[PDB]
């Protein structure tokens, strides 16, 4: 659960970085 | 001369089902498509967005190997 939540946060940060690029 | 379900103690099944439900909800956020999502989760469970599925697959593989060793040992 914690890895899924942090995984969702990491996916959110990665997607936001890709969107910023 | 039921050990298969005994090794899981029925708790592992419910835990994996709830975790697969949360992971399938996260994957769905990322009708029959959800069924294919659960089909993918259970597909990983028996060992036959991308990063989460990869880690989930690794954890499912480790869980599968552990389940196999513990089931053999218990048997």
């Amino acid at each position: 659960a914690g890895g899924i939540v942090a995984g969702i946060f990491l996916i959110f940060i990665e997607i936001a970085y890709k969107s910023r690029a | 001369n039921s050990a298969f379900l005994e090794p899981f103690s029925a708790d592992v099944w419910v835990m994996m089902f709830v975790m697969l439900l949360i992971v399938s909800a996260v994957a769905v956020f990322v009708s029959f498509t959800i069924g294919k999502a659960i089909w993918l989760l259970w597909g990983l469970v028996f060992n036959n967005s991308k990063i989460m599925v990869s880690v989930w697959a690794f954890f499912a593989v480790i869980f599968l190997a552990s389940y196999t060793a513990n089931l053999a040992a218990f048997m």
